[PDB]
């Protein structure tokens, strides 16, 4: 302040070059300071002094310092900007006439920042046309600032005053097509306003609208790619609406105006878009037709709460054109959404257009489309305003085509559900209306063949107690396959609980066992051979189509009765907090505070920091105790309350309105080997018995009217899945591929319920979603499974940051912690296992430094998990099976190291019983650091190297009772067929056994007879060591005990046991211990052993072209579209064979992975630009940058592809492994 | 080439940028080292207040140049 | 006296150096092999990143030596 | 033929140059007719800056072009 005032001294003074000098110091002051710095400055008096001196124009150098000292105190401080704002009459007078570009400008500026609080007092001083008298010629970073102001100016307009913007119009509805984006946008906001203020004064909406800016609107939305944001898109969406519904002429104009096609190209072109702006579109669309009579059958819209007409009664053709075009994307929209409002919205536009099209168009229309089994469908439902609108939509179709809609109705299942209909004060009031409307129907028009009855006959002879062959499953196929049965008799005659009960059945009162039924299944559906005729050779069969078109069959009918609820207040949740009271449930010390803080995300472990922190957990502010083991507990009744829980759902649970109002309490206190003596093995477990129950699973418990479809599908599945189990021999194939089983709206309504904010706040996904997830995981394609498991299976930020950053959308912004570490380049092993010994449960993410590099962020990480994976494949420590090699371009010293590699997977090394104990310690410590590192990679969505296999996924997800000799191939090949030659071979001497016309001479003579490939086991010479490894034995003795026909079963179970399941269980034990040891396996389920792949590692690899790179690759910074070098990178690019894909994309990501779904799937996307060299230098002997932080790419520019082929390889060669640039 | 970044309370931290960087960048940079969110960060230059969405050519930043980060509340 | 400037992955490049000179000449040497501008390009000797603007004379380097290349790309 | 240069402020001024004529000729035309300094003028025709080194033809400059004067000052 006391250079202040000897500035405001030297403002008020008389020189010119004095001035100068004091204004220069003033805006050298003021840009520097801050709020706390400039404190006490004098405003009052110092901002007039400023505004006289700026009143002068005899000198052109001062006025622009005069102008940037004014900006700078308003942008220093937020508070003078009630004082400082007076000298608006000033600029205004400036920007009339312009002597220089500059004070122009700057002036525009300070307007600009200006009108953000105060637009009232601009607006009466006239400044809408003053500014954009000289729009042209102007520098392109002041139009921008014009046109927000001039929509600031907009934002609050009174219809009062019209005449300080009907000049200004025509000019900002001609600007509304330029080629930028943010004056497009600011110019659309600006109509968006005027229109939006002035709606309910029809002239000046006819004086807004013209003739060109609505076609200048259409051509904008439909020229693609967006130019304009999905909020302006809803906006503009929205403006259209305004127009058409307060203006019925503006409306019949857009009409004739062909919007229907503009409207067909919106919508389909059907596109992904989001539910605002599908349910704006629905309401435009909803809009542009005549509105529905008040008097009759629609009387109940006054308690469930003209000129279209006109022209509809003049020359139809149009509106015929508008309904022809645009009523099948309407009912395909319908069909294909879940949520409340946009079903609501398509119902109204449907019934609008059903019941305003005459005869022939209505019977034109409804050809190729369903809507009695939708009308059936929507009859039961809770919410009850469908009910309404599928009555209405009933009685109308009905009453306008009767013929046609009279077998329909009967067969589809709508007259039953009438008349089921038919046998504190609105609610009465509609139930009553709906109950008499369906006794008129019902009294009125339904009063008074050979599929349904062909469907019971065949369903009779389904039960159990009486024996009815095979024709009564051919009679259910011929149904099923060649017939249109609906999806109400499949309901009506018992079909799904006969065929459960005869599937998955098992008592002694059965007429005919389960095995046979299941095979007589298998041979009517599906090729497989007949029970009691098994072929002596391999079965494969190719017809699979019965069982395919059941299963379609069966998806629609529970698509068809399926009622499962979908719930879809931030600034509520964001301000309010909780209060909570505690109260002793005695050593410790009574509360008597009352209330106490509660953050609705708190956890219990701040709450219990607090209270030791206070005092209360003693038997002053104390650091030390804080500064692991549990001293106090916190209960609230019989339930205890986990650390990882948070309070309000805490209270939802244990204990709506009162959640946030009501007080709540919470209770505080302290706290023989048979197997190597005599060689017996577990049998082979079959998953198949474990699906096949009548009685639903412990862990389903919703209640739904279609739950008995689902148990059959999940049979149908399961048996599918494990189908070779229940023959002697057989190949592994699935019947029907996984992927064909998925319901197309059962995941549309998850997609939709993962998708709030709110219910991932609360973490309060309902009971049906986990419960199917974990129960029956083929409903859903893999993005919902990984969607789901990431939201439910850690904390809240996790969730959010998952959300975040795969769909951009009372501001949320996760909070998380971050410690890092430091590590070194030459003990890789060691400091990686001390790092995730100290922080491997820590819920901190975990990033990690380098000694000698000053780069810092996620590429870093990236990279430390990319060396630890190729780490721990080395063949010095002897850990998985393979072959040893070389890796291709090593480093300084990996050169010449051995590593571990197979072409199929990766699978562990057994041990027998006389394996050292020191190896055996080794080994499981490397096992539980490889668990703990998956574990943690898994959590903070990083991703590993480590190609794993079958086996190894089957085993983590508790699958290892159930590996049969199938399971070989994917470990070791050249035992495979050595295995299945001598099952081949065990399979003849079984049927040789199994005549009894011999005698004992001839039995052994023809046993001993057996050769393979005209060799006797005698002359093989076997024995019960493993074969490959000379080392281990199957059992005790197995030295001078050979291999006889006698003894081949038991050789062969012992081998696949020792093999697959005995030397490699210890090993995967201390995984799993060491696994769990971060999260537990349990969350797992969800998934399969073929799609863990993908969850751990990258995507699987492919060759990459520009079609799909002209997606996410947006270049900028000297390297516009259409350019030189982009073409040439994007061409030398799509020439490689994934191992320059990987060097590139460990250059500039950093990893040699990509996400889920290619290049679109990065959050950042490749941003090319130049780079900026001097006038001397050559532009070609220079290296491309790259800055892995964002994916920043500056590649130079260059005039020979070959060069840049030739340079791009040395720059990812020569330039890994290292961050000295930052 | 490297640069100085100071605050009013005092402390000089170190940066190695190039020319055709971006000041969002920078600023992400200096909250990934510093923990600042990149908008309370406010830098100024030569009696500028440089703006975002811009290149480091633009302001003719050579080597051994001394920037400003003043916060704001 | 055939000094030599091995690069990270397998590539090495013989030198003759004169025994007293500056950082910018074996440089442009360097550059004369391989083309690095000098904008990127970083040497390391033993456990010190040589600093430009001296001789090696002071940085104990003597003939039939080796020198490590490192480039400064990444970000 | 004759062209019509508009500034800031209006003032249409006439000037007669030739097709030959290149943007420096008509920059000294205007600072003998005036006096503004070389270095403050930024002269646009059409939406686009006129280089100096350039000639009428080059930027297709016609008889009777209405030519606009643009003011310029330093940055920093």
């Amino acid at each position: 302040s006391s250079k202040a005032q000897q500035l405001l001294q030297g403002l008020q003074a008389s020189d010119e070059s004095q001035q100068l000098q004091a204004v220069i110091e003033m805006c050298q002051l003021l840009v520097m300071g801050n709020e706390e710095t400039l404190g006490g400055f004098p405003v009052k008096s110092v901002v007039p002094a400023l505004i006289t001196l700026l009143q002068m124009e005899h000198n052109f150098d001062i006025m622009n310092h005069a102008c940037r000292a004014l900006t700078y105190m308003m942008e220093a401080l937020p508070r003078s900007s009630a004082v400082v704002v007076d000298a608006i009459p000033v600029f205004l007078e400036k920007l009339q006439v312009i002597q220089c570009i500059d004070v122009a400008e700057q002036a525009l500026t300070a307007l600009e920042m200006l009108s953000r609080r105060h637009s009232k007092a601009i607006l009466q001083a006239g400044g809408l046309a003053d500014c954009l008298l000289y729009l042209e010629f102007f520098s392109i970073n002041a139009q921008r600032n014009a046109l927000a102001i001039a929509a600031n100016c907009c934002q609050s307009i009174t219809p009062d005053e019209f005449h300080f913007v009907a000049d200004s119009l025509p000019l900002l509805t001609q600007r509304l097509t330029h080629q930028d984006k943010k004056s497009v946008e600011s110019t659309c906001l600006c109509f968006a306003r005027l229109v939006d203020n002035f709606q309910h004064e029809e002239n000046l909406l006819q004086q807004v609208a013209s003739k060109d800016l609505l076609t200048n609107v259409q051509q904008l939305l439909v020229v693609t790619p967006p130019i304009l944001s999905s909020g302006m898109f809803i906006m503009v969406v929205r403006m259209f609406s305004l127009m058409c519904s307060n203006c019925p002429t503006l409306a019949v104009q857009l009409m004739k105006q062909n919007i229907a096609e503009t409207l067909h190209f919106l919508l389909c072109g059907l596109v992904p878009r989001s539910p605002q702006e599908l349910y704006e579109l629905t309401s435009l669309i909803c809009e542009l037709m005549p509105c529905l009579p008040k008097e009759g059958i629609f009387a109940v819209d006054t308690m469930l709460k003209d000129a279209r007409a006109q022209l509809m009664k003049e020359d139809p053709e149009l509106a015929k054109s508008f309904i022809k075009t645009l009523f099948g994307v309407l009912y395909e929209v319908y069909s294909s959404s879940a949520g409340p409002a946009v079903r609501h919205k398509c119902l109204r536009a449907i019934l609008r257009i059903i019941y305003f099209a005459d005869a022939e168009l209505l019977k034109d229309v409804l050809k190729n489309h369903a809507v009695s089994s939708h009308i059936a469908s929507m009859l039961s439902s809770q919410d009850l305003k469908i009910v309404v609108g599928a009555l209405q939509m009933a009685e109308i179709l009905m009453q306008k085509l009767p013929d046609i809609f009279s077998v329909y109705f009967r067969r589809e299942g709508v007259m039953h559900q009438v008349k089921h209909l038919a046998e504190s004060n609105n609610r009465e009031k509609i139930k009553g209306w709906i109950k008499e409307q369906a006794h008129k129907f019902v009294e009125r028009y339904f009063s008074s063949l050979n599929v349904l009855q062909r469907l019971c006959a065949a369903t009779e002879q389904l039960n159990l107690q009486v024996d009815g062959g095979a024709e009564c499953l051919v009679e259910i196929r011929s149904i099923v396959s060649e017939s249109d049965v609906s999806s109400f008799e499949i309901q009506h005659s018992g079909f799904v609980k006969q065929l459960l009960l005869y599937l998955t059945s098992k008592s002694e009162k059965d007429a005919v066992s389960r095995e046979i039924r299941l095979k007589r299944f298998l041979h009517v559906f599906f090729s497989s051979p007949l029970p009691g005729e098994e072929p002596i050779g391999r079965v494969e069969p190719v017809g699979n189509a019965p069982l395919l078109a059941l299963v379609h069959k069966m998806n629609n009918c529970l698509s068809q009765m399926e009622q499962f609820p979908v719930k879809v207040a931030l600034k509520f949740f964001n301000t309010h907090q909780l209060k909570c009271q505690l109260q002793r449930h005695a050593n410790v010390k009574q509360w008597k505070g009352g209330p106490v803080k509660i953050d609705p995300l708190a956890l219990v472990q701040a709450i219990e920091r607090y209270l030791v922190v206070r005092g209360y957990g003693r038997v002053e502010i104390d650091e030390s105790l804080a500064a692991v083991r549990h001293r106090l507990q916190f209960y609230i009744g019989e339930h205890l309350l986990p650390y990882n829980m948070t309070v309000y759902q805490a209270v939802r649970q244990f204990s709506r309105a009162g959640i946030w109002t009501k007080t709540h309490t919470i209770w505080y206190k302290p706290v023989h080997d048979e197997l190597w003596h005599d060689g017996v093995c577990p049998s082979v477990s079959n998953p198949l018995e474990v699906y096949l129950i009548p009685t639903p699973p412990e862990n389903i418990t919703f209640e739904d009217p279609s739950l008995d479809v689902i148990l059959l599908l999940r049979v149908l599945h399961a048996i599918s899945r494990y189908w070779y189990y229940l023959y002697d021999n057989a190949m592994c194939k699935e019947i029907i591929p996984t992927s064909e089983f998925i319901n197309s709206k059962l995941t549309a309504k998850a997609n939709r319920q993962l998708q709030d904010p709110l219910v991932i706040m609360t973490g309060n996904i309902p009971t049906w979603l986990t419960e199917l997830g974990k129960t029956c995981p083929f409903f859903f394609p893999f993005d919902t499974r990984q969607m789901l498991f990431y939201v439910t299976a850690f904390d809240r930020d996790r969730a959010m940051q998952r959300l975040l950053d795969t769909n951009p959308e009372s501001r949320v912004a996760p909070r998380l912690d971050r410690k890092k570490r430091t590590v070194n380049r030459e003990e890789l092993l060691k400091q990686a296992e001390s790092v995730m010994q100290d922080l491997g449960s820590s819920r901190a993410m975990l990033e990690i430094q380098y000694e000698n590099e000053v780069g810092t962020g996620l590429g870093p990480t990236l990279e430390f998990y990319a060396l630890v994976s190729q780490e721990l494949q080395r063949a010095d420590l002897g850990l998985w099976r393979g072959e040893e090699v070389t890796l291709s371009n090593p480093k300084g010293s990996q050169e010449g190291t051995k590593y571990i590699q197979n072409l199929q997977g990766l699978f562990a090394l057994p041990f027998g019983r006389t394996a050292k104990p020191a190896h055996i310690a080794k080994v499981k410590m490397k096992f539980r650091f490889l668990g703990k590192l998956m574990a943690k990679a898994i959590m903070d969505f990083r991703l590993v190297d480590l190609p794993l296999g079958l086996p190894f996924y089957k085993w983590m997800l508790r699958q290892e009772t159930s590996l049969t000799s199938h399971d070989l191939f994917d470990i070791d090949p050249v035992v495979a067929r050595s295995v299945y030659h001598l099952e081949d071979i065990v399979r003849q001497k079984k049927r040789l056994e199994q005549d009894k016309s011999q005698t004992k001479e001839s039995l052994q003579y023809a046993l001993e007879t057996l050769t393979m490939n005209g060799c006797s086991v005698e002359d093989l010479g076997l024995d019960f060591t493993l074969p490959g490894f000379p080392n281990i034995e199957l059992k005790k003795g197995g030295k001078d005990i050979p291999v006889t026909i006698h003894n081949l079963e038991e050789y062969l179970r012992l081998v696949i046991f020792w093999a697959l399941n005995e030397g490699v269980s210890r090993q995967f034990d201390s995984f799993r211990d060491g696994f769990e040891s971060v999260f537990p396996l349990s969350h797992l389920q969800y998934f399969y052993p073929e799609e863990l792949d993908q969850l751990l590692c990258g995507s699987k690899a492919d060759t990459w072209d520009a079609k799909t790179l002209m997606e996410c690759c947006r270049p900028d910074h000297g390297y516009t579209h259409d350019s030189r070098a982009v073409k040439f990178l994007f061409e030398i690019l799509s020439s490689f064979d994934n191992e320059q894909q990987r060097l590139f994309l460990q250059f500039v990501t950093g990893s040699p992975r990509l996400p889920v779904g290619g290049f679109r799937s990065l959050n950042p996307p490749l941003t090319i630009v130049r780079k900026t060299f001097e006038s001397t230098e050559n532009p070609d002997d220079f290296l491309p940058s790259v800055m892995t932080c964002v994916n920043y790419l500056k590649l130079p520019d260059y005039s020979s592809i070959e060069i840049m082929r030739e340079k791009l390889l040395i720059a990812a060669r020569e330039g890994q492994q290292s961050f000295h640039l930052s | 080439m490297q640069i100085f970044v100071k605050t009013l309370t005092g402390k000089t931290i170190t940066l190695e940028v190039e020319p055709s960087d971006t000041i969002e960048n920078v600023k992400a940079c200096i909250q990934d080292k510093e923990g600042i969110p990149p908008d309370q960060q406010r830098l100024i230059f030569a009696g500028k207040q440089l703006e975002d969405g811009r290149t480091l050519s633009d302001y003719n930043i050579q080597k051994e140049s001394t920037l400003h980060l003043v916060l704001r509340l």
